[PDB]
């Protein structure tokens, strides 16, 4: 189950 | 005793216990574990490499380049285990961060949003252009290489079959024939066989790139030979130009005596997909590997401009040179070499 990409940390600082 | 997963042992108590088998190669096993001191769960890779010279070469470069690479989108390696004595060692293992997934696997389970896929492609080729920035080729791209955790954060591995090719000298004829994973196979690995670049590790990405669109892989060759005939079904044949740079005589005539193939074109393929990402996919699954866009370019494609930040995308501080690549060596003296290089994670070691 695939959460929203703005839980990742490199696409938070983009 | 040590704990034993499906009859292999691992040595690796008592800081590393709970194994749990995930996979294996020819000469090892990779489980999952908990690492007790550090409080967080593991990968652990066993491998038994000394009784053949290209699985201790494999290791010797898997080793010095993982350990040497610092990057986010890249698996880094936080221990390694192998006996006091080089006598003792017949077994090395190696301890990275547990990812939750890969790519292979979620493919199986999932249609990816277009996001997902734009920004899966985006990691893959910021780990890529560090990668080539230190003059090292992967060649062994592929969706179960691509590790990933539920935060859609994306890790290479799989160092394996990678190697350095120092871009101050012709590696033409010097090259190991056969790399990659047949279906992410490049033509030129079959027509240029000894004489491919890091060009190679694009085309592998494009297929990645595919394969996301549409959850199956999009040359799915049956056989080396094969492999060859699919891709030429969906480029077509090669232009005369492109037959004219292939400088190898047999290869060059073997295209010459094939039937005309007509291209397929990528929206007929994938008629659902985004139009940059279409044009991306062009460009990498271009037939002629000087044609061929590099890592640099496909991070600058329209299709990644939400993410393109050169910035925040490191390169390598120190390039790999020439020195790193002479490993045609006895299996012995290899084993000698992976004994020094593992030696920093020794108790007592001085350097």
């Amino acid at each position: 189950q695939l959460k929203p990409i703005e839980s990742s940390i490199l696409a938070q600082r983009r | 005793g040590p704990e034993m997963v499906r009859g292999q042992v691992f040595d690796v108590g008592p800081r590393y216990t709970n194994l749990s088998y995930i996979g294996e190669g020819a000469y090892g096993m990779v489980c999952s574990a908990y690492d007790n001191v550090n409080k967080v769960r593991v990968a652990i890779k066993k491998i038994s490499p000394f009784e053949h010279q290209t699985y201790c070469q494999r290791t010797l470069r898997e080793i010095k380049i993982l350990l040497r690479f610092r990057h986010e989108n890249i698996i880094g390696i936080n221990d390694i285990i192998r006996a006091p004595t080089i006598e003792q060692m017949k077994d090395v293992y190696i301890v990275q961060d547990l990812m939750e997934t890969d790519l292979y696997k979620l493919l199986k389970t999932q249609h990816l949003s277009n996001d997902h896929i734009c920004y899966f492609l985006y990691q893959i080729l910021r780990g890529l252009k560090y990668i080539h920035s230190a003059n090292v080729l992967h060649r062994d791209l592929k969706p179960s290489n691509l590790l990933l955790n539920t935060t859609c954060d994306l890790k290479i591995c799989d160092f394996g079959l990678a190697r350095v090719a120092d871009p101050d000298h012709d590696h033409t004829g010097f090259l190991t024939e056969y790399v990659a994973t047949r279906w992410y196979r490049a033509p030129e690995i079959m027509l240029n066989s000894k004489g491919y670049t890091k060009s190679i590790d694009i085309w592998s990405v494009g297929c990645i790139l595919a394969e996301m669109l549409s959850n199956r892989p999009i040359f799915p060759g049956k056989h080396y030979l094969d492999q060859l005939n699919h891709i030429l079904g969906i480029l077509g044949s090669p232009s005369q130009e492109d037959l004219n740079c292939i400088i190898n005589l047999k290869a060059r005539n073997y295209l010459l005596s094939l039937p005309h193939k007509n291209k397929v074109p990528w929206n007929r393929l994938f008629p659902n997909a985004d139009s940059k990402a279409l044009d991306l996919l062009d460009k990498m699954l271009t037939f002629n590997p000087h044609k061929r866009i590099e890592v640099e370019q496909a991070l600058a494609h329209p299709y990644l401009e939400q993410y393109y930040d050169p910035s925040d995308e490191p390169i390598a501080e120190a390039p790999f040179k020439f020195d790193m690549e002479l490993d045609d060596l006895p299996k012995e003296k290899l084993k000698e070499l992976i004994f020094e290089e593992t030696a920093r994670f020794q108790p007592g070691y001085r350097s």
